[PDB]
C-alpha cells in the first residue's frame, strides 16, 4: 500500500524549516497540502487554455469548458452520486450548506416544523439554521450526545418527530473525530418525513463517500480539505429535491430566457451557478481527486486509523493530557494540557515547528459543552508519519515541564 | 479547405428549409442552445407515438438551423422510441464513435463533420435536444 | 513597457491554435494571466498555504498576512476609504446579489422602484427581478438613445422619489459605451435612492475611485482584471454595510455563536462565511500589483488607440454593422450580413482567433438591437494592431467563404 | 529561544496579578481575542482627565493576563493622552518598529519578546485594545 516517503515528496510544502525545526504540519483539519499534481494542473489552466466556459465557439473555449464539466463528473464518480445533474460546483461546504439553508429550508418550513442537528456541529452546519427558523417560525432542536461525544441512535429517534422537516449533521466531527452514523440517521430522518443534510467537509478527504448507499439527501464538502485548491465545493442534493428548488442567486449563466421582468432557469445543474464559475478551482479538485483516487481512500482512511491508535496511545502515557472523543476515531485528536493555556502549548509546539490549532475550532456550543473555554488540536493526513507524532508527544512533555519546572 | 466540413447537403438545408412555420394542437418545447445565439420552437403534431408532421421556427447558424430541418424532415412519419435510438445513435456520431448504422436515419448524417469543430456540437444537437424534452413523459 | 515586453508575460499568448498564432480576443469574456499572477499562486501552494485568521503557527500567519495585504491592495486600487468597505466575494454575480438579497429585500415595499437600463448584463438584471418579486416593488427600465448611449435627461425621467436603488454597469460589455456613472449618483441621491454599479467591465481597463463616483456600491470580478477565477470584490459604504444583514452565515463571519443565537464579526469579515478564497484573493492582489506597474491611464490609452484603429478599419471594410457610438472602450460588437455570428467565429478560430458569439449576458439589449446573435472581438494590454489586422482579413475571409455557396 | 518570551516579569505577572477586580461606578468594556481562549473585562474610573484606578478580570494564556496585569498597573494616575501614548508604543513594539523610549513602560518592556512571536500579538495587545475603547 502507501509509501508515505513516496507520499510526501509530491508535497513541496512538507520540505522546509520553521525555527530551525522541519516543518510538522498537524493541522489539516484546518485545511490540507497539495501536491504537485493538484499545483500543475492549475499552472497548465492558466499557462495553455484558461477561457470562459459554456458560452463559447473557440478552440481554448472548447478545453476549459472540457476540462470544467469533466471535473463535474469526477465529482460525480468520486462520491457515487446517480447524475452531473446532482452534482453543483460551489465556494465550499459553507455556501453549499447555505443554498440548502436559502433555497430548500425556507420554501419547506413552516411554524411547527424542526430543524434538528447536534451539539458537535461545525458553525457552518449552526448558523444557516438559526437564520432558517428564524425566518419561518420554525424551531431548532439539538440531538444530546453520549459521554464520549458520540451519538446514540435512540436519542436521534426521540429527538426527531413528525414535526422534524430537516436532520442536519456533520458526517465527521472536526473537534471529536467522531464518525456519526450517517446511513441510520437518514433512515430516522425519512421514516419521520424528513430530509437529511450531511455536513462531509471532514468526513470527503478522509474516508470514501457514497452517497446512494448512504441516502443522504443533501451532501457538502470543501476542496480545501482534499488537497483540492481554496475556493471551491460542492453541493450533491438528489436531483428530485433540485428540481423543485429555486437557485439561491442570479445572475448569467444560470438562465435559459431573460425577459425584461420575469426569467426562466436553465436545467440542472446549471440551474445553480450563477456567473463566471470556478473554473480552475474546479479543474483543480478534480485532479485532487484523481490524486486520490490513485492511492485509495480506503488506504488512506487505514493510514489515518494507524496514526489515531498510535497518537492515543502515545497520549495515555502522558499525564496531564485530557483527550475528547471516542476511540475509534478519524485522524485527529483534540486535547489540553492540564494547567497549560492552548496558546501557551501550541506557541511551544510552533517554536518546534509543529503546527496545530487553538480556539474552539468554529465549534463554539460542543466547547460550552465539554465545559472547557478552549482546546489544542492535532490532525493527521496523508502525509503525516509517526515520526511526527513522535515530535508532538515529546514536545507537550517538553511544554509540561516547561511551564511546571 | 478543412472547413468544407460545412457539406453541400447542410448547405441546402440552411438555404431551403425543410419545416418551417408553427403547428397548433400540439406538443411544443422552446429551446436556446447552451452556447448561445441559436433558438428553435420545436413543434410536434403527433398521432399517437408517431409524428405526423414536426415543424420549427428559429433563428441561428447555418448547423443548428440544418439540423432542425433535416431532423423535422427525417422525422416526419417516424415510429415509437426508435426516435429516442436515433438521437442516442446522433450523440453517439458527435463523439467520433461509430454506431448501429442504416436504421433508415434519412439525409443527415453529412453532420458527421462535426466531430470536428466540435464547439458547434450543441450548434448540431439542439433541435435533437428539444426532441429529446418533447417526449419526457 | 513596451507591447512585446508585456506580451512576455504571458505564457498562454505563445501557441499556436490550427496552426495559427493564436489571437486571443476575448478578453471581456475573461482575462489572461501574468507570469507575476500565476507564481503567485504557485508561492502560496508551494511555501504557505494555511488558514487564515484565528491562528497560531508560523505558515498560517504569513497565509493570513497574505490575504489581508491583498485586501488593503484593492482599497488602495479603489480608492476606498477603509478596509471595512471591502468585500472579498466568489465574483461579481455574487457580489450584486448580496446587494440584492442584504440590501434590497430589507429596503423594497410596494411601490418603490428599482431602475435599471437595458443595456445590463443578467448579473444585474435577474437579482433585481427577483428581489421586486420578492417585495411587491417595480422593476424600471432606462431607456437608450439610438446609439445605445445614455442620457442624463432620460434618467432624471426615470428615477423618482419612489425610486430605491439605481443599478447601472460602469462600462457596457456590448456596446462599449462608458455610463455616466458620477452624474448618475448624484440623480440617485437626490431622489432619495442609493446606486449600484456594475464594474466587472470598467476595473480592468481604467481607473476606479469609489470616492469620486461616490456609488454605494460597486462590484467587480478578478478573472477580467488578470486575477485568478472565482474571485471578486463587493464594495459598499460603511454606513449601508453596516445595517444590512449578512447574506450567508457560517464561521469566520461570527464573533459567538451560542445554540439559538448569534453575534456578527465587524467589517469586513461580517459578510465573509467559510474557509475564504485564499490564494485567489492573493493572486487577485498579484494582478493589482502588475496592473498597476503598467499604469491603467495607459492600459486605457493602450486601449482606446486598438479601438479607434479596428473602428476604422472596420467600415473600410463593406458589409460589417457595428453596434455602439465611436468614442468606446476596447471592444467592438458587430455582424456581418447574412453570415450567423457562430459561423464567424468558426472560421476565426480555423485562423486561430478568438472571439465571442451570441448574447453576451445582454439578451434584452440584443432585443433592443434588433438582432439574435451577434460576435464580438474585445482588446486588453496584450493586445496589438497587427493582431486587429488578422481579424479583418479573416473577417474578408470569412465572406468571401460564405459566398462561395 | 521560548526564554525570550517566556521571561521572569511576565511569569509573575500571570502568577500574581496585579489589579484583579471589576469595580464600580466606572466604565467597563469586555473583550475577546478573535483566537479564542483570551477575555477581558477592564474596568476603569476616570477622575476628570486621569485614570485614578484601573481593575481587570479574565481568563487566558499567559501573554494575555500578564499584559492585562502590567497594564493596568502602568496606567495608575497617568493621564488619558499618556494612557493613549502608551498603547500606540506599546502595539509599535509589536510590530518591528523602533518607538519613543521617552515615558516609561517599566515591566511592560518585558512584553518586547512577543515582537517574535506575531501570533502572541493580539494575546498582548488585548488588554490595550480594551483600553483604546473604552476612551
Ligand atoms: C463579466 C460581467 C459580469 C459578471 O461577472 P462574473 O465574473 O461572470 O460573475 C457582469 N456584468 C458585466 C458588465 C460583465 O462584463
Ligand atoms: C471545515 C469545515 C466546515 C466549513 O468548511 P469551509 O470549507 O471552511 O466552508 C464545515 N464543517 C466541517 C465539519 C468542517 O470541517
Ligand atoms: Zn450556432
Ligand atoms: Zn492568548
Amino acid at each position: 500500500h502507501m509509501n508515505i516517503t513516496d507520499i510526501r515528496e509530491q508535497f513541496p510544502i512538507l520540505h522546509q524549516q520553521v525555527n530551525g525545526h522541519d516543518l510538522v504540519y498537524l493541522d489539516s483539519a484546518a485545511t490540507s497540502q497539495k501536491p504537485r499534481a493538484v499545483i500543475e494542473t492549475l499552472d497548465k489552466y492558466y499557462n495553455q487554455y484558461n477561457s470562459n466556459v459554456h458560452r463559447g465557439v473557440h478552440t481554448l473555449g472548447t478545453r476549459a469548458t472540457d476540462g470544467y464539466e469533466g471535473a463535474r463528473e469526477k465529482v460525480r464518480k468520486f462520491i457515487n452520486a446517480k447524475s452531473m445533474a446532482e452534482i453543483i460546483f460551489t465556494k465550499g461546504t459553507t455556501t453549499s450548506l447555505n443554498m440548502v439553508a436559502l433555497s430548500y429550508a425556507r420554501a419547506n418550513l413552516k411554524p411547527g416544523d424542526e430543524v434538528v442537528i447536534t451539539y458537535m456541529e461545525h458553525h457552518a452546519n449552526i448558523i444557516p439554521w438559526q437564520q432558517a427558523v428564524k425566518a419561518t417560525g420554525a424551531t431548532l432542536k439539538y440531538i444530546p450526545l453520549q459521554e464520549d461525544g458520540t451519538i446514540s441512535l435512540e436519542d436521534v429517534r426521540e429527538t426527531v418527530t413528525s414535526n422534524t422537516k430537516i436532520v442536519a449533521v456533520s458526517h465527521v466531527s472536526n473537534v471529536l473525530g467522531t464518525v456519526n452514523p450517517i446511513k441510520e440517521m437518514a433512515k430516522i430522518a425519512h421514516d419521520n418525513g424528513a430530509v437529511i443534510v450531511v455536513d462531509g467537509a471532514q468526513s470527503t478527504p478522509h474516508m470514501k463517500i457514497d452517497v446512494q448507499d448512504l441516502d443522504c439527501d443533501f451532501f457538502a464538502l470543501s476542496s480545501h480539505k482534499m488537497c483540492g485548491p481554496t475556493g471551491v465545493g460542492v453541493l450533491y442534493g438528489k436531483k428530485a429535491l433540485l428540481e423543485n428548488m429555486e437557485p439561491a442567486e442570479f445572475g448569467g449563466e444560470m438562465i435559459d430566457f431573460v425577459g425584461l421582468y420575469e426569467s426562466t432557469w436553465k436545467e440542472l445543474p446549471w440551474k445553480f451557478e450563477a456567473g463566471t464559475p470556478i473554473i480552475a478551482g474546479a479543474i483543480g479538485l478534480g485532479a485532487a481527486i484523481d490524486f486520490l483516487e490513485e492511492i485509495g481512500l480506503d488506504e488512506i482512511s487505514r493510514h489515518e486509523h494507524k496514526l489515531a491508535a498510535y497518537a492515543l496511545e502515545r497520549f495515555r502515557q502522558l499525564d496531564g493530557v485530557t483527550v475528547y472523543g471516542p476511540e475509534e476515531r478519524a485522524g485527529l485528536v483534540t486535547f489540553n494540557l492540564d494547567d497549560v493555556h492552548p496558546h501557551d502549548v501550541a506557541t511551544v509546539l510552533d517554536a518546534e515547528g509543529i503546527a496545530v490549532r487553538a480556539g474552539h475550532h468554529c465549534a463554539q456550543p460542543l466547547m460550552k459543552w465539554l465545559d472547557v473555554t478552549a482546546t489544542a488540536r492535532a490532525s493527521f493526513y496523508l502525509y503525516n508519519t509517526e515520526e511526527e507524532i513522535d515530535k508532538l508527544v515529546e514536545a507537550l512533555q517538553k511544554t509540561k515541564e516547561y511551564f511546571t519546572n | 479547405n478543412l472547413d468544407t466540413l460545412y457539406r453541400q447537403v447542410i448547405m441546402d438545408h440552411y438555404k431551403n428549409p425543410r419545416n418551417k412555420g408553427v403547428l397548433n394542437d400540439s406538443i411544443v418545447v422552446d429551446m436556446n442552445n447552451p452556447t448561445c445565439g441559436d433558438r428553435i420552437r420545436l413543434t410536434m403534431k403527433l398521432d399517437g407515438d408517431i409524428v405526423e408532421d414536426a415543424k420549427f421556427e428559429g433563428e441561428g447558424c447555418s448547423i443548428s438551423m440544418a439540423s432542425a430541418s433535416m431532423m423535422t424532415q427525417a422525422i416526419k412519419g417516424k415510429d415509437i422510441e426508435t426516435a429516442l435510438s436515433m438521437s442516442k445513435i446522433f450523440s453517439d456520431m458527435m463523439q467520433g464513435k461509430e454506431y448501429d448504422d442504416s436504421i433508415d436515419l434519412g439525409d443527415i448524417e453529412a453532420l458527421q463533420g462535426v466531430s470536428k469543430f466540435p464547439a458547434r456540437i450543441k450548434c448540431a444537437t439542439l433541435s435533437w435536444k428539444a426532441l429529446e424534452k418533447g417526449v419526457a413523459k
